[PDB]
């Protein structure tokens, strides 16, 4: 259940006098749970133990540090919504622009969050829209949707490199590192609706949330 | 002793730029002030003659010629309209070397006196390296005036020119001093090697105008290596004496810039010293090392980590573009793909939005590097360039300066050294930790037989409470001078039981390898000052 006042996340600290590879324990694992405010929120500007970006009441977005190895630190990337307010209408003759975020992160750099902007549209149920990185206009992904679903987008990279990231990518529409898109539509608290849309995706490779927003 | 014996034997002369700056017109390269191409000039200037009789565009591009034929002298300003020659005469005189200076100005036909009271050393030696000696002046005397002439020229010289022309002359009136007088230096008349300081040249002068501030050389050979100045002349901080009047005068004469901090007649022919001044002002200018225990955000863009695996193994220096500064033994060719780099970050296992990584494209280690005993421990690291992009640019990171000369800075000076070494009691560090210490002069008494002066220096503090232990190596050794500018002055080598007092961290002295970087990365990426 939706609960902004505590979501679940981990709050790893790491061991004040671990040596180097004598033993297994570097840093200690506890569950702790946050209140989130309007717009990002985080704890320290400098070592964030989570960036959570808090678009409405009905729905945040964000990760949280965690690790399974005991020894490399990765980032889950992860998504939560009112579930009385995901929109079940039909869409498909439904027309919109749409401007939000895509944060993810890489295999070989795991630990490391990663922006970058995304750009959406819809027309009559055919969905199109372009993805850039912060500072420079390189495209990275294309959003090209299912004709029977609009919910669903499948989504493959253009470049051979991500940003922050040493791994070699395929191009093409072809290529091996697809992943799919769940797409949940979101009316805002204050009765607009279909305001914000949220979706998760993951591959070996690479894995994120895509925070978007209704423009017009 | 105003002079310093030790830099002596390293016979630097004014074409040394690591003791001097450049003239706009020539380039410094191995150590050396080497001549531009008459096409590397700026292209804003004025016409001038060359008493050759060809045209230059500019006053530096028959500078040039000059470097290159000795024989291009320069004449005048403006085109060559008149043929009139620029000559000097020495009358009243027994011998041929010596007698009352006379100049024929170009556009002038009547050879006449010039005026003694503005008369120096400097203007001698430019009179007598006009006149054919090639090693200048001996002597100065001021003589009485002729009562039939009343009038006569003010010259100002900087010390460098090769004629007169390119001094300043000015309309003067006959006054008390009388008319200038000069002997031109010969062999026979150079004074015993007992008493006198000898010039890179040959030149022998007085011990007593060596390091007065007073360029009393042909080269300049006695103002470079000088322990203090005599008489009013200002010191720098690399040991150079110059003149009062140079100091806070609106152009940077010691290499360090102090000369330049805490600063608040009818023109008879053109200020070609103006014109080089102004030709100083278009070279480009670079912008590195200025800013926008624990440290925060900021306070070290330059600061570079190298990731292997999940371990940072060493640190680094970023230097501009693609290019990163690091010892030579933190990396190894054979783990190429294995590397990360790591920037704008606080901690390693919490990184920021502001964190970026990239991968390494090139690792080039000193050809000289020996393993054991660590001398030339320095790598340069390429970073991978974006496929897409013209220009390696971090839209996060400021490229520090790198010291283009050894006396840059000098022993006992404030530097920064950085890193995420280890803590005390081997503590593991998981931010980055900076700390401060001071330059030692010596450092042989500690590491008597391993440590080189010429390529590795010394540094710690005190109380030895603040050192660089094991995994700084890579870190940084930062130094600010007076202008705030951030300089790298060392990187970490190698600490024998780092932490602790009267032993200091032993980092590799970067200025000395200037040209070796320089030339693996492109010299205008790095260089500052025609340098
Ligand atoms: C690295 O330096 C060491 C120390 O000088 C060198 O080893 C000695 O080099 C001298 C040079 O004349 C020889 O006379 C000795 O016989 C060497 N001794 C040993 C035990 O090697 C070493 O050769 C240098 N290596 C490199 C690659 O520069
Ligand atoms: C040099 O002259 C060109 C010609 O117009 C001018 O555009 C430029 O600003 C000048 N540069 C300097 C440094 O005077
Ligand atoms: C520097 O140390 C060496 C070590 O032998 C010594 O010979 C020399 O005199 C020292 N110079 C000083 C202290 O100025
Ligand atoms: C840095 O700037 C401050 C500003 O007042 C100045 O006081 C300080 O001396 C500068 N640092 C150095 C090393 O000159």
């Amino acid at each position: 259940s939706y609960n902004k006042d505590a979501v679940f996340t981990y709050e790893l600290i790491a061991n004040p006098d671990a040596d180097y590879s004598d033993q297994k324990l570097i840093l200690k694992k506890e569950i702790s749970y946050i209140k989130l405010n309007l717009g990002i929120n985080q704890d320290n500007k400098n070592a964030p133990s989570y960036i959570f970006n808090l678009l409405d009441d009905n729905v945040y977005y964000g990760f949280y540090r965690d690790t399974q190895d005991m020894n490399r630190i990765e980032n889950k990337y992860t998504y939560a919504f009112k579930k009385e307010a995901e929109n079940f209408d039909n869409l498909q003759k439904f027309n919109a622009t749409y401007e939000g975020q895509f944060w993810f992160s890489s295999i070989d750099t795991p630990n490391v969050p990663t922006v970058a902007r995304a750009f959406l549209t819809y027309n009559n149920g055919r969905v199109d829209g372009e993805i850039l990185a912060k500072h420079w206009n390189e495209k990275l992904f294309q959003i090209t949707g299912f004709d029977n679903n609009p919910r669903k987008v499948e989504i493959f990279p253009t470049v051979e490199y991500l940003p922050n990231s040493g791994t070699r990518l395929t191009k093409g529409a072809t290529s091996p590192h697809r992943f799919q898109m769940d797409l949940h539509f979101i009316n805002s608290t204050n009765g607009e609706k279909n305001k914000y849309l949220v979706g998760q995706g993951s591959t070996e490779q690479y894995w994120g949330v895509l925070g978007m927003e209704k423009k017009q | 002793d105003f002079v310093d014996k030790k830099c002596l034997t390293e016979k630097h002369t004014h074409l040394s730029c690591n003791k001097v700056f450049c003239q706009p017109w020539q380039k410094c390269i191995d150590g050396t002030c080497l001549c531009k191409l008459p096409y590397q000039c700026p292209k804003n200037g004025t016409r001038v003659c060359s008493t050759n009789g060809k045209s230059y565009s500019t006053y530096c591009q028959q500078k040039s010629f000059e470097c290159y034929r000795p024989e291009a002298k320069f004449l005048k300003s403006g085109a060559c309209t008149g043929g009139g020659q620029f000559s000097v005469s020495l009358s009243n005189g027994k011998q041929d070397s010596e007698g009352i200076v006379a100049v024929k100005l170009a556009d002038l036909d009547t050879k006449m006196f010039v005026c003694g009271d503005s008369w120096s050393i400097t203007e001698a030696n430019v009179a007598c390296i006009d006149r054919g000696f090639q090693l200048g002046a001996l002597d100065t005397h001021r003589r009485d005036p002729d009562p039939n002439s009343a009038e006569c020229l003010h010259v100002r010289c900087r010390g460098l020119e090769t004629s007169l022309a390119e001094c300043t002359f000015t309309k003067g009136v006959h006054n008390s001093e009388g008319l200038a007088g000069v002997v031109c230096y010969t062999e026979s008349a150079a004074p015993p090697k007992k008493d006198s300081f000898q010039c890179v040249n040959g030149k022998r002068i007085p011990q007593k105008k060596a390091c007065d501030g007073v360029n009393d050389c042909v080269d300049k050979s006695d103002e470079l290596c000088c322990k203090d100045c005599r008489g009013e002349g200002f010191l720098c901080k690399s040991g150079v004496c110059i003149p009062k009047q140079y100091k806070c005068n609106g152009e940077l004469d010691c290499i360090t810039g102090e000369d330049e901090v805490g600063c608040e007649a009818e023109m008879l022919t053109a200020d070609m010293d103006a014109e080089r001044k102004f030709t100083k002002s278009f070279l480009p200018k670079l912008s590195c090392g200025v800013k926008n225990k624990p440290a925060k955000m900021g306070e070290f863009p330059w600061q570079m980590a190298i990731k292997e695996g999940d371990k940072i193994h060493c640190g680094g220096i970023y230097i501009g573009g693609c290019w990163i500064l690091t010892a030579a033994h933190c990396v190894r060719i054979s783990r190429m793909h294995r590397y990360q780099i790591w920037t704008s970050f606080t901690d390693w296992l919490r990184p920021g939005f502001q964190t970026v990584v990239h991968s390494v494209n090139r690792i080039i280690i000193h050809e000289n590097y020996n393993g054991t005993t660590y001398q030339n421990d320095i790598a340069l690291i390429e970073m991978k360039k974006r496929p897409n992009e013209k220009e390696c640019v971090l839209s996060k990171s400021i490229p520090a300066c790198v010291p283009w000369s050894p006396y840059l800075f000098q022993p006992n000076d404030k530097c920064i050294v950085s890193g995420w070494g280890r803590e005390k009691d081997n503590q593991k560090v998981y931010s980055l930790r900076w700390g401060e210490v001071h330059l030692i002069n010596n450092c042989s008494e500690f590491y008597p037989g391993r440590y080189f002066e010429k390529e590795m220096q010394c540094a710690g503090t005190d109380d030895g409470s603040i050192d660089a232990c094991k995994g700084d190596s890579g870190g940084p050794l930062v130094c600010q001078d007076v202008n705030n500018v951030t300089y790298v002055w060392g990187v970490v080598s190698w600490g024998e039981n780092c932490g602790k007092s009267e032993f200091p961290g032993v980092y590799t002295k970067v200025a000395n390898y200037f040209d070796w970087i320089s030339q693996h990365v492109g010299r205008s990426l790095i260089s500052q000052h025609n340098i």
